[PDB]
RNA sequence: CCUGGUGUCUUGGGUG
């Protein structure tokens, strides 16, 4: 019975209209893609050598935000569950950086393209830093000028949004629902005329106004939701979707479980 | 005991990976004074 | 009453986060024509009265490297006075900031107008906002 | 200090996006309409660009200590 | 200290009786002391630093 | 120093069950479960697909306080059906809704591509 | 036995501390300790 | 093999 139709689509980005599904569900659904789809995002930086201008941990701290591909995550083990001693190949991507600047002039800027995967689970495509194109440097890391240098060494690590937002597939989630309010869920603020004083949402035009004489349908619910999901290419946008209804579904599959065994 | 204030690294649990000093350890449970976030934890000497 | 709700998001990318600098200062005293304190890592065999917290960062020079993380009462400046009248020194050193942590960050090493030796030690570390920090529009 | 990696409140990555809109500002354009060519359309990851105050060139003319 | 021990609390300057209250512990994460909102008023306290 | 570690927020303790459930006596046919380590996520989804089925007479749940990661749902059913088991049905036909709904994005998106 | 670094002409060098406090290279008479041969780590958060 | 001491007097700038 729940229904979709795919507004418009692109790699990074679907808007998509949600229909015959509960507001709980719909709602349920934008929390879970922002908050605990996983992706892989660098959490230890060994730093062997930093003489720039920037602190140690602010640039460690830059270094957690880079988005990287996460595509293959859903085979690879959380580093708290594996059973191995200190790392290994199954529970992290090892990543390098090394930038340095000969010359007595000219600045050296280094960008996150410079990082260099080292190791990782082959051969799943986890682990690059996200690039727009192929001749796109990417995301500013720091610059340097006449000898200075920084060599470092990034561990990356599976987790969730619930621990620290690096790690959230998402950026913003528009969402929004009955446009022409027939629902009466608010009451408008209005100095003269409410109707011309509030501008008319970007989707007035999908669904038709109240007519002038219509009585309050007091048993309508809310049955149309619109959202776009966009996110930061450390996942394609329909594979945010797709995981979101999946991890949602094993979360509710674990409180079944648990209760066909506590009899 | 002849493991006070030499560097660690944890090989199991949350903090797995991370690089610490013995601050106190009476027995079986060890003060590590984690490098990475500002707290010293009580940890298992299996760890 | 005046609080305010934040984004743990926000924080979390950054938003109001800040560095905090603090420098220690010390140098050797004169008591007499040879009697001049002394920069060391001090033997628990031959001073009197040290300080409680652990010495294992000092160098051999007396002063601790940059880059090692400290906690409170840690010694970072390893001193000896001389006891008038072997067994013959006492402790001068200087110890962190209980209430405090972070990263040494440099160690300048100098002498001052009376040329005695003289050290600065300037801390770093990150305060990342939470519950009960300040803010005003 | 630098550009941040991303913006505060959405999240949208706006770190890659600094060198891009100083070369657009040399062509002449606008701060609103270079802006929009960069297809920041929320104003939360307006601010981000528009108000940061780039001090590391500044940090960057005292020769090195090493 | 452990949930339910009483304790004298009291906020400066200590003008009236009900400067001077006993609560009821509760130990709770994060450094700022908790108070049900309907006593801001006998305090004369707000949460302004 | 003072802050929680964030990882506690949904990873369970060795001694600390996922699920409680205990009775209300005080009434017929009424029971409190007690949820660890979850979220409004999960609770509100199953608050409004139980209301809707005829022998749930009482659905409600609250997060006690938002510092921990905890809420306590309350469920009475009339005299015929066990809420256990209601609750067990409440979370079938959402993987089900889900299922389908998973279904039914994938047609739509092969047809965009 | 310790490494150092001149504030002027950047030259790296040890001292055994009883030798006087200066630059062999320039005789600058401020000097800084190098970093540690440990590793640091830090979380990225 | 238990005990385990680090200053004062001011002044100035701040918080409610
Ligand atoms: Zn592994
Ligand atoms: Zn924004
Ligand atoms: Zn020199």
């Amino acid at each position: 019975e729940p229904k979709v139709n795919i507004i418009n689509a692109q790699d990074d980005e679907v808007e998509l209209m949600l229909s015959d599904v509960n507001l709980s569900l719909a709602n349920s659904l934008r929390r879970t893609m922002l908050a605990e789809v996983p992706t892989l995002a660098i959490d230890l930086v060994e730093i062997k050598m930093n003489t720039s201008v920037l602190a140690d941990e602010f640039i460690s701290h830059r270094l957690g935000l880079i988005p990287l591909v996460s595509e293959d995550v859903e085979e690879m083990k959380y580093s708290r569950d594996c059973t191995c001693e200190d790392y290994c190949d199954e529970c992290s991507v090892v990543l390098e950086l090394s930038a340095r600047h000969e010359g007595e002039e000219g600045t050296t800027d280094v960008y996150s393209s410079s990082l260099i995967k080292v190791s990782g689970p082959g051969n799943l495509n986890v682990g690059e830093p996200v690039r727009r194109d192929d001749y796109d440097q990417g995301i500013l890391l720091c610059k340097l000028r006449n000898h200075q240098e920084l060599n470092i060494r990034c561990i990356a690590k599976k987790g969730i949004a619930k621990e620290h937002a690096k790690w959230s597939p998402c950026s913003a989630i528009a969402f929004e629902y009955d446009p022409h309010n027939k629902l009466k869920h608010t009451d408008f603020w209005f100095e003269v005329d409410a109707k011309k004083e509030w501008p008319d949402s970007k989707y007035a035009t999908w669904e038709e106004p109240p007519k002038p004489g219509e009585v309050f349908d007091y048993k309508a619910k809310p049955n149309r939701f619109y959202m776009t999901v966009e996110t930061t290419g450390s996942l394609k946008a329909n594979q945010v979707f797709s995981r979101g209804i999946k991890t949602l579904q094993e979360k509710l599959a674990n409180v079944l479980f648990e209760l066909e065994n506590s009899r | 005991d002849p493991t006070l204030n030499k560097t660690v690294k944890i090989r199991q649990g949350g903090y797995k990976g991370k690089i610490g000093i013995v601050k106190e350890a009476n027995g079986d449970r060890f003060r590590v004074e984690l490098h990475n976030p500002n707290k010293t934890i009580p940890i298992p000497c299996s760890f | 009453e005046d609080s305010m709700i934040m984004n743990q998001s926000s924080i979390d990318r950054g938003l109001f986060r800040s560095l905090f600098f603090r420098s220690y200062m010390d140098q050797e005293k004169r008591f007499g024509i040879s009697i001049v304190e002394e920069f060391e890592k001090p033997t628990r065999a031959t001073t009197l009265r040290l300080k409680h917290g652990t010495y294992e960062k000092l160098d051999e020079d007396g002063l601790i490297a940059p880059g090692v993380r400290v906690s409170g009462d840690d010694i970072i400046i390893g001193k000896t006075t001389p006891i008038p009248p072997y067994h013959t020194k006492r402790d001068a050193s200087t110890p962190l900031r209980s209430t405090e942590n972070g990263i040494v960050d440099q160690v300048l090493l100098t002498t001052n107008q009376e040329g005695l030796k003289f050290v600065k030690v300037r801390m770093r570390t990150t305060k990342v906002p939470q519950i009960g920090d300040k803010f005003a529009s | 200090m630098i550009i941040p990696v991303r913006c505060f409140s959405c999240g949208k990555v706006v770190g890659d996006k600094w060198d891009a809109y100083l070369r657009l500002l040399e062509e002449g354009k606008q701060e609103g309409d270079a802006l929009d060519e960069l297809k920041l359309k929320r104003y939360c990851c307006r601010r981000m660009v528009l108000t940061h105050v780039d001090l590391i060139e500044k940090f960057l003319r005292y020769n090195p200590l090493e | 200290l452990m949930d339910d021990d009483p304790v004298l609390f009291n906020r400066q300057p200590s003008l009236h009786k009900m400067s001077m209250m006993a609560h009821r512990v509760k130990v709770m994460p994060y450094s700022t002391f908790r108070l049900n909102l309907s006593v801001t008023s006998p305090y004369n306290a707000d949460f302004d630093g | 120093m003072n802050a929680p570690d964030r990882f506690e927020l949904f990873i369970l303790p060795d001694d600390v069950p996922k699920l409680k459930i205990t009775p209300d006596s005080r009434v017929p046919n009424c029971i409190i479960i007690k949820f660890e380590r979850e979220d409004h996520t999960l609770a509100n989804l199953l608050r409004e697909e139980l209301a809707l089925y005829p022998d749930v007479t009482f659905v409600a749940y609250k997060v006690e306080h938002p510092l921990f990661a905890n809420f306590v749902m309350r469920l009475q059913t009339e005299e015929g059906t066990r809420p256990k088991q209601a609750l067990e049905r409440a979370c079938a036909s959402i993987i089900n809704k889900l299922k389908t709904l998973d279904h039914k994005f994938n047609e739509e998106w092969n047809i965009k591509n | 036995g310790v490494k150092y670094t001149c504030g002027a002409c950047a030259h790296n060098f040890s001292l055994n501390k009883s030798d006087p406090v200066r630059c062999k290279e320039c005789g600058h008479r401020v000097i800084y300790k190098a970093r540690t041969k440990r590793m640091i780590q830090f979380d990225a958060r």
